[PDB]
């Protein structure tokens, strides 16, 4: 179990890590709702932010914690360079896809999968 | 051997026709259906049963090597004839 | 002398005889530091004495560059240069030691 | 400030749309991006899907103006891990096109590259020299460009008869040609104005940067796959490697217009030379047999049967195999898990390494010798992408 | 220098499987059966 | 008023595809042969289609090459950008509907999908001459709108 | 033999022994040496060993590896360390090519070598971006080859085909949008694999 | 093998038998394996699969008009190496390398006979026997089949 | 070349060259677009005898690489040297 | 072997450098471009007049595809599917049953044209000569669902152009 | 045919001006040459 | 019957140039200065 790290060595120095890139992103949602002139509310960017930071939050080795952090911060310099163009930004929230059904019995009517 | 169904719709010949209820003929509507009239197995059998005097004969569907690989039939059997399996032509020892 | 060397960025040099003499004695003083049994001191000793010697006896600049086999002499140069610089990072990495860590049991098995 | 170069120029070209991200100061470029994968279709994984035979297309459409070029490497990778020989007159076919598609090449890099500049006549004059060599393309495949005639063991078919004659009557008048193409942008004080001192680099950043070809060549470099690691019938033609001095983008010109003479030079001797015999390896597990054969004799038609569907297997193994194509070393290295698929395929493209280095080329220069530093490169970006 | 990690291997995270074909798959793991016809 | 329109629909369609000037997307090989379509052997410039244009003074657009997912929105923004009429010609099989490449995970599977199509032109690549043959076939298209006619009887 | 590739036993000799050369000098981080039977020298080495060894390679006076011909990786799940990176390296002094492997897996990092070759810096942003293998101390690795914001690596054997999600333009929106891939044809998986041995030279132990 | 032919005569042909509706027979394709035969007799407790003739004429068939009908008569289908005896129901619908193979169990029994379906775009092709030495071993019941 | 004989001068002498001996317009001198039959030859394997695939399989000859080192003197360079170019007897400068 | 091609010394007597001075203030080799293009304007163009003239083709010419027949009308393909297997676009979808006479042949035979990259290697899989690649190269639809053919196009397009498809494989056979 | 031309340009078709019940006298397209003259016009052979 | 391919002609196919060929044209820079500015003193008187 002895590994080579990426940057954290535990995850008490991922965590900061994680933090920072959070501050950057939670920064960035009014500029990118300006230079993309996204339809979205700085709100609305803001609560997916949380939410791409909440679904990662079981996470306990601190190297998946460094490439989740890494690949993230890559994300926001394509946003903050304007690499990214108006649809790249827009993917995040799925405007044209259908709500996909959840519960049991909406699942049986549609089809076979579960 | 093209035929018409009810609807006047042309049955191809793999036997390919929409039914009455089926909406997909709906593709045809202002176009037309491609069919083949020239149907093979109504032209194969055409064909005259080539008299031979031997229990084995070879086809190779004419042509050389343009033809179809080289086969031998065997011509045993007198309640029936022998067929090519690649072009369909029928056989007969005389 | 020469014009050009014929390679873009590479200078003429006036005195190859001397400048390579200088840089057979530094590499030799820098293998100097690296352990006796080191392959790496030993080969590349015994390089730099074979090529230091062609040096010292022939003194036209293009008979020795037929007994080097090197190209060019700044190109000799420039390769001297390179052995004195890698010579320098050996010391650090110190390959002459056990291997570190052998590779998993299937490693480098093909096909698996 | 930042700007970013056009996908592509508004008359017609072909190399592919590339997104320059630039830094200036002034008329200066600071700095150059490029972003590439715009024409990134996966074909390195598509490979691992199709058998050796089925996988031999994929590569006329890598650098998509030197076809047979491409074939060739892939075909030698592929006899390679197979352990056969192509036969000699195979081989002298495969010379004798692979400087044919030299010269396709060279007419696209140096016409198009002085198109982008402004010199746009000598693009009509030698596009109509392209059309006949297209036409040669056609005759021995039936395809002007993709043409899948090179394969590992040999050549689909045979030339048809009276081509040769035709390919001497072309390479006679060729020259005039190429002499017509001088006239206009040698000794032009303009074209050298826009070539000369642009984009130099050095021998040994060249090496470093990992150029080949004319990049390296344009240097001084004294360096050519086709001399030094030769392949196929590569070492029974006399040919000259042309050298450059001064590293720069009008060096690099010449040494282009110069390798177009000396491919119809190589071109004059696999005409004189074509030697008699069978076009692809007498090996009936590996090449397919004739159709004569395969309607007649029990052992052919199994052969055609199971080549055409599962393919022959290769023995396990890997191999990086590369040539001299126009572009510089195009080179693939092929995994074999012994199975009639490829395990793994990975494309070593000459333009790759040289886009690479168009950050570094284009230091202190100005905006428009941006425009000549990619063209004295050459880039096609299908086969940068892959 | 190496560091520890007492934890399990997971790499669900950084894959980029879409959540759906990560937990309602299942997968089979077998030698496969030789073809009867040879 | 009925022969008038009739008349005058005939002159803007005979001034509309005599004077068709195109903006080549040279994304892969089929651009090759569109270069060979402007060489001197079929001189598409002698039809009235001009070499070079700009997006914003174009009427056709041929999407000459594979579109990958990364370039599909840069061209739908051109198409987007041009004037009408604009007509789009799909050249080749990847335009056409992704061809060698129909399975891979970063390659529209055919142009349609992001912008409308006059014309579709089969080939790996289309011979130039195949090429021209669409072209003038979009001609005869043009040849047949009925713009003001229809225009007329609303 | 016309159809039989020739042996050419001048150069298994020669880069045999080369082989040995570089075995002896760098044995901290060399693990195999192999030999092809169409003579290509192969070095496995612990991945520790990239820079050493790379320098080594380049600089030394009997290597002079100046040009990085390629640089790719190669995805075996099978292995612990499914990741093998594979260096191509050309000398032109010795008129001779080199391959240098080491492998890692998909948390651990490698040591990037533009230090050794700036060609390199472009191969490691396709290794990363196609098979998503992390390069240590980069200028400026980033997705080279993808599209931005595409999830995933597409070059690692458990990648589908046709990807996860994909492209069109949608009217409502007034944008391309994607979504998750739907196929009107199937992509038709063959089983071309023969049931009977074709070498055994390479068969494998019961 | 080798790679080519160097047979410069004709071929023999031989007359077709007739052995049900399951079984299809193009004896031509005969390579005198006996394996049928020895299945036939040992594994079904049939003896009406024999050699008729002798040397290079001789053919192997039932010599009267029979009809192989046996709850396991199927499994010849799989045994011969050759296309000489092959599944009538499955006469000219697919090809091997293009079908999928899904490993299941036959319910048409209480046996639990492992099987594997092949299909192929979405349509089930044929059922075939999947080895299980304590069940089945690698055969499969016609009704199965 | 139905260029009268003053236009055929004027174009020379702009071009400085003689234009008519190697004209880039392809007339007679082209191959005729029907060709008689081919008989192409046969390898060197279309042998009745004497000709065992054993003797004469590549794919079979290859073998596993060899292990020079596995982890489980004079210095060597790996090759000689590459010998320098000489310069073209056939046009060193251009 | 090698060559240099910029390695000149400019001469420097005065008669050279005057040489190069008139080139400079008299534009000389500026006017020698001038000539090039002029004399290009009285050559005779390559433009062809189509579609009234055709670029050359040959026998091997790979075009639109086609569904062949025997001289007695029977269809040549017999479903073996050599061609869906080798075809390196997976363009072609077979299914086959035996026919009311108990003949293999198929009942579906589709080749979608957008994803055929025009190989040729059906027609070199088949063992029948059934599916040819013909002399067709016109064939450009207004429509995307026009370009996925069925058996019965395909068929037509063997009827339709089977004089020319047999006049070119009798010209090419002997290369193959 | 005019063989003095240059190749490519000595065969040409001056096509119908009505074909299969349609008005050809300005819409002419190469898709109009049967496949027994197509051979001949694209010099696939030498014999009309 | 005797074996028929694509081959060169007996003795070979005839010579092919490749070299460079720019053919030196005009004056002397002396005589096109010389030229030059006698037309000038010619339009001067
Ligand atoms: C304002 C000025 C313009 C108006 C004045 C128009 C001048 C009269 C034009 C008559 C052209 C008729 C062409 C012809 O003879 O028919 C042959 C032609 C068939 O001949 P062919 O068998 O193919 O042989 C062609 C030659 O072998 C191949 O052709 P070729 O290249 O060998 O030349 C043929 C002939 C053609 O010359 C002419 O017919 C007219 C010459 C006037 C020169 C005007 C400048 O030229 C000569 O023989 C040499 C003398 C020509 C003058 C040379 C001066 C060169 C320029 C000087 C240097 C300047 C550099 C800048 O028949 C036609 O196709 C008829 C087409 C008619 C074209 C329309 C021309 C009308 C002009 C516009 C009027 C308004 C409407
Ligand atoms: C104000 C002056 C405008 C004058 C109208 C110009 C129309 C020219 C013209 O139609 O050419 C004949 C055209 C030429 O026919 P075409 O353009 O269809 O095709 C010519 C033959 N090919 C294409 C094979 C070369 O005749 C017509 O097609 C009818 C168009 C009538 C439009 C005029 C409306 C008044
Ligand atoms: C346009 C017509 C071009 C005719 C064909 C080309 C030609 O004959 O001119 C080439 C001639 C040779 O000059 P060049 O090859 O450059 O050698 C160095 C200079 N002796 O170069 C010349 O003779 C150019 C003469 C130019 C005369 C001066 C122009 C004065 C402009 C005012 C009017
Ligand atoms: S359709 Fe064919 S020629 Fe055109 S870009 Fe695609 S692969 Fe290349
Ligand atoms: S099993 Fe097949 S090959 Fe063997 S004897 Fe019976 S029918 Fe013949
Ligand atoms: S597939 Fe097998 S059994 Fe059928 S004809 Fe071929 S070799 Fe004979
Ligand atoms: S030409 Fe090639 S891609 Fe097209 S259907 Fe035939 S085999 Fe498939
Ligand atoms: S077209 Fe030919 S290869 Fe394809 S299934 Fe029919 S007979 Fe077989
Ligand atoms: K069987
Ligand atoms: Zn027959």
């Amino acid at each position: 179990t002895s590994v080579k790290p990426i940057f954290s060595r535990d995850m008490n120095e991922a965590k900061r890590r994680v933090r920072e890139l959070y501050r950057a992103w939670y920064r960035e949602v009014p500029n990118t709702v300006h230079l993309f002139q996204l339809d979205i509310s700085v709100k609305q960017g803001r609560d997916k932010v949380r939410e791409m930071f909440k679904k990662n939050a079981h996470i306990t080795d601190p190297r998946v914690v460094d490439l989740l952090v890494i690949k993230g911060k890559m994300e926001l310099e394509e946003t903050i360079k304007v690499w990214k163009q108006r649809t790249h930004v827009m993917r995040f929230f799925h405007e044209t896809e259908a709500p996909r059904p959840k519960d049991f019995l909406s699942k049986f009517y549609v089809g076979h999968d579960p | 051997g093209v035929r018409t169904s009810p609807t006047g719709e042309k049955v191809t010949h793999t036997g390919q026709v929409y039914d009455d209820g089926d909406y997909r003929k709906v593709r045809f509507v202002g176009r037309q259906k491609e069919v083949n009239e020239n149907f093979a197995i109504d032209l194969i059998a055409e064909q005259p049963v080539s008299q031979v005097g031997s229990r084995v004969i070879s086809c190779d569907g004419g042509g050389g090597a343009l033809g179809h690989p080289r086969v031998y039939i065997n011509l045993d059997k007198e309640t029936k004839t022998g067929t090519c399996g690649y072009c369909g032509l029928q056989f007969r020892q005389q | 002398l020469k014009k050009t060397t014929g390679l873009v960025g590479l200078a003429v040099c006036e005195t190859p005889h001397e400048r390579l003499k200088i840089l057979y004695t530094k590499i030799l003083d820098v293998l100097g530091h690296i352990p006796k049994n080191a392959a790496y001191r030993k080969y590349t000793e015994q390089i730099t004495n074979e090529k230091l010697s062609m040096v010292k006896a022939e003194p036209d600049v293009k008979k020795l560059e037929e007994r080097l086999q090197g190209g060019q002499i700044e190109e000799v140069i420039l390769q001297a240069e390179n052995e004195l610089s890698l010579a320098r990072k050996m010391i650090q990495w110190k390959p002459w030691e056990p291997l570190v860590e052998e590779p998993p049991a299937s490693q480098w098995k093909w096909p698996i | 400030s930042n700007l970013t170069l056009n996908f592509g120029p508004q008359h017609p070209a072909a190399h592919g749309v590339l997104r320059l991200v630039m830094e200036l100061s002034g008329e200066m470029v600071r700095k150059c991006d490029p972003h590439i994968g715009l024409l990134h279709r996966g074909t390195e994984k598509l490979i691992e899907y199709k058998t050796y035979l089925q996988a031999l297309p994929y590569f006329d459409r890598l650098d998509y103006v030197s076809m047979m070029c491409n074939e060739q490497a892939y075909s030698l990778a592929v006899e390679k891990l197979l352990n056969i020989r192509p036969p000699p007159r195979a081989q002298w076919i495969r010379v004798l096109f692979g400087e044919i598609t030299r010269l396709l090449n060279h007419i696209m890099a140096v016409t198009t590259h002085a198109l982008d500049i402004g010199a746009m006549t000598p693009f009509f004059w030698m596009f109509e020299e392209r059309e006949k060599m297209f036409e040669f393309y056609e005759r021995v495949s039936g395809a002007r460009m993709h043409a899948a005639y090179v394969r590992p063991g040999g050549v689909h078919q045979d030339l048809p008869l009276g081509l040769m004659d035709d390919i001497y009557e072309f390479s006679k008048n060729f020259s005039l040609r190429i002499d017509e193409l001088e006239e206009m942008l040698t000794n032009n004080r303009i074209w050298r104005n826009r070539t000369v001192d642009i984009g130099i680099v050095t021998a040994e950043d060249a090496l470093n940067y990992g150029f080949s070809g004319v990049m390296l060549r344009g240097s001084g470099i004294q360096w050519d796959l086709r001399k030094t690691q030769p392949y196929d019938v590569y070492d029974q033609v006399e040919f000259d490697v042309p050298i450059g001095s001064r590293g720069d983008c009008y060096d690099r010109y010449l040494c282009r217009v110069e390798e177009m003479r000396q491919s119809i030079r190589i071109i004059s001797q696999c005409l004189n030379k074509m030697p008699p015999g069978e076009i692809k390896v007498d090996d009936a597990k590996v090449s397919p047999p004739k159709r004569a054969e395969m309607k007649t004799s029990m052992e052919s038609l199994i052969h055609h049967f199971k080549l055409y569907t599962e393919g022959y297997q290769v023995p396990p193994g890997a191999t990086y195999t590369a040539i001299e194509a126009p572009k510089g070393e195009f080179g693939v290295y092929l995994v074999s898990d012994g199975s009639s698929r490829p395990y793994r395929c990975k494309i070593k493209a000459p333009g790759f390494a040289h886009l690479a280095g168009l950050d570094k080329m284009s230091k202190g220069h100005m905006l428009a010798d941006v425009v000549a530093i990619i063209g004295t490169q050459d880039i096609v970006f299908g086969e940068v992408d892959r | 220098q190496l560091i520890t990690v007492d934890e399990k291997l997971d790499i669900t995270t950084i894959t980029g499987v879409p959540e759906e074909h990560i937990k309602t798959r299942k997968a089979r793991i077998f030698v496969p059966a030789r073809n009867n016809m040879q | 008023g009925e022969y008038v329109v009739a008349k005058l629909d005939d002159l803007i369609n005979w001034a509309r595809r005599s004077s068709l000037w195109p903006m080549t997307f040279g994304l892969a090989c089929c651009a090759v042969e569109m270069m060979h379509m402007a060489a001197p052997r079929y001189d598409m410039d002698r039809f009235g289609v001009v070499f070079r244009a700009s997006p914003r003074q174009s009427d056709v657009m041929i999407v000459a090459g594979t579109l990958t997912n990364k370039m599909a929105p840069a061209l739908r923004k051109v198409y987007d950008q041009m004037p009408e009429p604009r007509y789009v010609v799909s050249m080749g099989s990847c335009a056409n509907g992704g061809g060698y490449y129909h399975y891979s995970y970063s390659v529209v599977r055919g142009c349609d999908r992001i912008v409308p199509v006059d014309i579709y032109v089969p080939g790996c690549p289309p011979t130039a001459e195949a090429l021209l043959y669409g072209i003038l076939q979009l001609q005869k298209k043009i040849k047949r709108e009925k713009r003001l006619r229809i225009w007329y009887r609303r | 033999r016309p159809t039989v590739r020739p042996r050419n036993d001048v150069a298994h000799k020669q880069l045999s022994a080369f082989g040995e050369y570089v075995a002896e000098i760098l044995p901290k981080y060399v693990q195999q040496v192999q030999v092809s039977c169409f003579n290509e020298l192969e070095i496995c080495i612990h991945p520790d060993g990239v820079i050493p060894v790379l320098t080594f390679l380049r600089d030394h006076s009997n290597a002079q590896f100046k040009s990085l011909a390629d640089l790719t990786a190669v995805d075996i799940p099978t292995r612990q360390n499914r990741f093998e990176i594979v260096y191509n390296l050309l000398s032109l002094r010795f008129n001779s090519r080199i391959r240098v492997k080491t492998y890692t897996d998909e948390l651990t990092p490698i040591e990037s070598s533009v230090p050794v070759y700036k060609a390199a810096n472009w191969y490691e942003r396709e290794i990363w971006d196609m098979f998503g293998v992390f390069f240590a101390n980069h200028p400026d690795l980033r997705r080279i080859l993808t599209d931005y914001g595409f999830e995933g690596h597409p070059f690692r054997k458990d990648f589908p085909l046709s990807g996860y999600v994909e492209l069109r333009y949608d009217d409502e929106v007034k944008r391309v949008v994607a979504e998750p891939v739907e196929l009107a044809q199937e992509f038709r998986k063959f089983d071309l694999n023969s049931p009977w041995e074709a070498f055994p030279a390479y068969r494998q132990p019961p | 093998g080798s790679d080519r032919s160097r047979f410069l005569e004709g071929k023999r042909a031989v007359e077709d038998k007739n052995i049900g509706p399951l079984v299809k027979t193009i004896m031509t394709r005969c390579i005198q394996c006996t394996r049928c035969i020895r299945f036939a007799s040992e594994i079904a407790g049939v003896d009406d699969l024999g050699t008729t003739g002798r040397g290079n004429d001789m053919q192997v068939g039932t010599y009267i008009e029979k009809m192989f009908m046996s709850e396991l008569s199927g499994n010849i289908i799989d045994i011969c190496p050759v296309g000489a005896l092959t599944s009538k129901p499955y006469a000219f619908t697919a090809r091997p390398w293009e079908t999928r193979k899904t490993e299941s169990i036959d319910v048409m029994d209480a046996v639990g006979s492992n099987i594997v379906v092949s299909t192929r775009t979405g349509e089930v092709m044929r059922i075939l026997p999947r080895m299980h030495e304590d069940i089945n071993e690698e055969w499969i019941s016609d009704k199965t089949r | 070349a139905s260029a009268t004989r003053f236009i055929q001068w004027l174009r020379n002498w702009a071009s400085g060259r003689d234009l008519q001996a190697k004209l880039q317009l392809r007339y007679q001198e082209i191959s005729k677009r029907t060709q008689p039959p081919p008989k192409l030859p046969v390898g060197p394997s279309h042998k009745l005898s004497n000709n065992y695939y054993c003797t004469r399989d590549g794919r079979r000859e290859a073998m596993p690489p060899s292990i020079v080192m596995s982890s489980q003197k004079k210095a060597v360079s790996p090759a000689p040297p590459i010998k320098r170019w000489e310069l073209s007897q056939d046009e060193p400068y251009l | 072997t090698y060559k240099y091609v910029n390695l000149r010394e400019p001469s420097m007597d005065m008669k050279s450098v005057t040489d190069r001075a008139a080139q400079t203030l008299l534009w000389t080799e500026l006017i020698r471009g001038l000539g090039m293009t002029l004399s290009y304007l009285f050559r005779e163009p390559a433009t062809i007049n189509y579609p009234f003239e055709k670029g050359p083709l040959s026998p091997r010419f790979r075009g639109e595809h086609a569904l062949r027949r025997y001289p007695s009308g029977e269809e040549r393909c017999i479903a073996c599917k050599l061609c869906e297997a080798v075809c390196p676009a997976q363009a072609i979808t077979i299914e086959a049953e035996p026919r009311a006479d108990g003949s293999r042949r198929t009942t579906r035979y589709d080749i979608d044209m957008t994803k055929c990259i025009y190989c040729g290697f059906c027609q070199e899989a088949c063992p029948v000569d059934a599916i040819v690649e013909g002399p067709n190269f016109e064939f450009s639809t207004e429509t995307h669902e026009e370009l996925l053919y069925n058996k019965e196009k395909l068929l037509n397009n063997g009827d339709k152009w089977e004089a020319e498809i047999a006049a070119n494989i009798q010209a090419d056979y002997l290369y193959r | 045919e005019d063989n003095k031309q240059f190749f490519g340009r000595h065969r040409w078709v001056i096509y119908t001006t009505e074909m299969n019940g349609k008005n050809t006298f300005w819409d002419v397209d190469g898709s109009m040459v049967p496949p027994e003259w197509h051979r001949w016009l694209h010099c696939m052979t030498d014999d009309p | 019957s005797k074996v028929k391919q694509d081959m060169p002609p007996v003795g070979g196919y005839g010579p092919i140039d490749y070299k460079r060929n720019l053919p030196r044209r005009g004056l002397s820079g002396y005589s096109m200065f010389a030229v030059g500015i006698g037309a000038l003193l010619f339009g001067y008187w």
